[PDB]
């Protein structure tokens, strides 16, 4: 009697829902079915045995038009949208710039890394870049990336802070993330008056 | 089907419409764009007629002036994603 | 006189038409039935003159419209309607005995005579397919077929070459009006049959024969629901074949397209098991819950009479709430997150015995355990929680309410 | 002043981020292009159009 009382679930009624709550159903769902999603495997499939190198035909040119022209028959084999392809292959010569060989990376980084984001804003004036299928696949990279790479982003205006940062699933792994970046960030800015100047606009930033 | 360009097709049908030029751009297999270019505007009318006819039963014709809904909704968002940059 | 009945039928047709287009979930039926024992009378009007070359088009025309009306009502088919067919067929012969098909093999070679009938007649022949294959009667189908193109097309016994090979014969020039032609039944068909072709195929583990009558069911008629289930259904063909993200874009289309996303939840789910991503497979299912519980017909053969209720072994099965409550404790329990999985059984259990007041929560299948191995399975999970007290006043319920499981009761309360 | 073109900052930067998640949403088909984003966009139009360009 007394085992009946205490096994009687409260929770045991769940209403027909407000047709709203599908919807945020519906998009918690397609946001889970593509946080597992990987394209280089999808071209390993559709396509036999992925870089600007890959979708451009290993350095044909660097012309902007083109290269969107390129991530558009990319989108046409795998029946992805272009902003995906886009995101990815971006995340990825990401990955490529800030591994080469400390929290700033400050020569010809820089170079590489300003041509490749003044073609993001190519993309970005043509639509043909989904921003946060761009954060999630950050943070699918989240250690190759320095404090220099993010705050370049938010200064040349291809995400901010605030938009990336509200796409990490583990808010402690930000957390901890940032913490050893502003710990390098304020070891460093003694190092050269220099280097010190862009730390300190980045810090107050 | 004109092969130099087959997003087009020639009316072959030997009776009001004949010459009657058409294209049909899919997007969304559900959405989809037609241009009519007639010798007239009531062979366009009897077009239509003879269409809305064979289509399924909630298809929702509706005519554009001014560009594709999807398309001007960029133009729109893109005019202020400048603008509102512009005022910050 | 042929006129006031071919008057009154088309009168009835708009009838129908309007109730359709229209209306009330009461007053369309008033008007749908009304028009329904309309086309029995002029029937049965009609039956009571022997045969009649000029009205033999409008008999078949107004039996078909019927059947139509009537199977589309009753929301599936009956033989009573192939007795209307076999006697309308029986009529045609007495102009110029045994079974259908012979009756057919006799009927199409009186019709190759070109008496002007013919499209009533592929009218029909849709229909009968539209039975037979409600009845999967498909080797009587494709003989039809055969006999009905040339017997030329003998060697070809693949139907989905016999329904496209199979022409309507007219524009079907100004007649007595009806609910339906060949060309949008041959269309309905084509659909219908290519999708049953593909489950049989994947299930018999054939997921390459598979995505060829899965793609030809999207190209052709496919209302949106019937596409759901073509693209959770390809969802599992990739699976099988291990292309899980050929399966992914799949399975989102489908939920996007969706109003129907319990079943590509659960193709993901067993998805997520196959790659192992434990907590991705355990959420693709916890979202399947809530997708099983939020929830308009025609005058008309449409695709859904011609779709099977699911089997168990195919991937468009879902169970119910309380079915799937169980697979997820389950899933949860096998994978040790029993603090949560007893938490998900707690709610399982309130929902199989607390259930007085709502609609009774389904009961588990026969192959599936019993009542009493789930109440194990939850004091179970409620050790593994450290819920002992809790486990205790389980065992001494499900004792105090009465072999393995007396035994394995006394073993979890000795580990309590 | 100050205060004010920092109320009209926070106002705008709002209205921005709003936009480009639209943007990314008429991307990826993730939203819909039909229409609430066509009636929303005519709103942030209209908020903005009335003390437009105070001119000083």
């Amino acid at each position: 009697r007394r085992a009946w009382a205490e096994l009687l679930a409260g929770r045991v009624k769940r209403e027909k829902y407000n047709p709203e709550r599908a919807q945020k159903l519906k998009e918690s769902a397609v946001r889970l079915l593509r946080s597992h999603q990987d394209l280089n495997a999808l071209l390993l499939e559709v396509e036999g045995p992925v870089i600007d190198c890959d979708s451009s035909e290993a350095y044909a040119n660097h012309s902007s038009s083109f290269i969107g022209s390129a991530l558009q028959d990319q989108a046409s084999r795998l029946g992805v949208p272009v902003g995906i392809l886009s995101a990815g292959m971006v995340a990825s010569s990401v990955g490529q710039i800030c591994t080469a060989p400390p929290v700033l990376l400050t020569v010809e980084q820089r170079k590489k890394l300003s041509s490749l984001l003044e073609f993001a804003q190519y993309l970005l004036a043509h639509s043909m870049f989904s921003r946060l299928s761009f954060c999630q696949e950050l943070w699918k990279i989240q250690s190759s990336l320095l404090l220099e790479a993010v705050w370049h982003l938010h200064v040349q205006g291809i995400v901010s802070l605030q938009e990336l940062l509200e796409s990490h699933p583990d808010m402690h792994a930000v957390g901890s993330w940032l913490f050893r970046n502003l710990c390098c960030l304020c070891e460093q800015m003694e190092a050269s008056c220099q280097h010190a100047d862009v730390a300190r606009a980045m810090l107050s930033d | 089907i004109i092969k130099e360009f087959p997003e087009v097709y020639f009316c072959e049908r030997p009776g009001s419409f004949y010459g009657t030029l058409f294209t049909w751009k899919q997007r969304t297999p559900f959405e989809g764009i037609l241009i009519i270019y007639s010798r007239n505007q009531t062979v366009m009318f009897q077009c239509l007629h003879n269409l809305i006819r064979i289509l399924p039963i909630n298809c929702f014709l509706k005519n554009l002036k001014s560009g594709s809904e999807n398309f001007l909704i960029d133009n729109m968002a893109f005019t202020l994603e400048k603008e509102l940059v512009t005022l910050s | 006189c042929l006129d006031l009945w071919r008057e009154k039928n088309d009168r009835l047709v708009r009838q129908a038409k309007v109730a359709q287009n229209s209306g009330l979930t009461l007053r369309r039926q008033q008007l749908a039935q009304d028009a329904l024992e309309g086309l029995r009378g002029l029937l049965h009007s009609l039956q009571g003159l022997p045969a009649a070359v000029p009205v033999l088009p409008l008999e078949l025309t107004v039996t078909c419209n019927f059947i139509i009306l009537r199977a589309s009502l009753a929301q599936g088919f009956t033989e009573d309607q192939a007795q209307d067919i076999q006697r309308s067929l029986e009529r045609v012969l007495e102009t110029q005995e045994q079974g259908l098909r012979e009756l057919w093999d006799s009927v199409l070679r009186a019709s190759c005579l070109l008496p002007e009938l013919l499209s009533a007649l592929h009218r029909l022949v849709g229909l009968q397919a539209a039975l037979w294959l409600s009845a999967d009667r498909l080797g009587d189908l494709a003989l039809l077929l055969e006999t009905l193109n040339g017997s030329q097309s003998g060697a070809s016994k693949d139907l989905l070459l016999l329904l496209k090979t199979w022409s309507p014969p007219a524009e079907e020039l100004d007649a007595p009006l009806t609910l339906q032609d060949a060309q949008g039944l041959k269309d309905v068909l084509l659909t219908a049959f290519a999708y049953r072709q593909g489950l049989q195929e994947l299930i018999t583990g054939n997921p390459d024969k598979a995505l060829s009558s899965l793609h030809e069911a999207a190209s052709g008629l496919c209302p949106r629901p019937v596409l759901v289930q073509v693209y959770t259904a390809l969802g599992s063909c990739h699976r099988k074949m291990g292309n899980p993200q050929r399966a992914l874009l799949y399975l989102v289309a489908a939920l996007k397209e969706g109003s129907a996303w319990g079943p590509p939840l659960l193709e993901a789910s067993r998805l997520y098991q196959q790659l192992g991503d434990t907590t991705a497979e355990l959420e693709s299912l916890e979202l399947l819950v809530e997708a099983l519980n939020v929830p308009a017909p025609q005058f008309l053969i449409e695709v859904e009479l011609l779709l099977p209720p699911p089997d168990l072994a195919s991937p468009l099965h879902c169970g119910t709430q309380s079915q799937t409550k169980h697979i997820l404790a389950s899933r949860c329990l096998q994978t040790g997150r029993a603090g949560d999985a007893a938490e998900h059984y707690l709610d399982l259990l309130a929902l199989l015995l607390d259930s007085s007041e709502p609609r009774f929560s389904p009961p588990p299948s026969p192959p599936g355990p019993c009542m009493p191995e789930v109440f194990l399975e939850a004091a179970v999970a409620l050790i593994q929680a450290g819920r002992a007290q809790d486990a205790l006043t389980l065992c001494e319920e499900l004792l105090s309410r009465t072999p393995l499981w007396v035994s394995a009761t006394h073993l979890l309360q000795g580990q309590a | 002043r100050v205060q004010y073109l920092r109320q009209i900052h926070a106002n705008h930067e709002t209205l921005l981020r709003e936009v480009q998640t639209l943007r990314d949403r008429l991307c990826t088909e993730d939203e819909a292009s039909s229409c609430a984003t066509a009636q929303r966009l005519l709103q942030v139009y209209r908020q903005l159009r009335h003390p437009s360009l105070i001119l000083l």
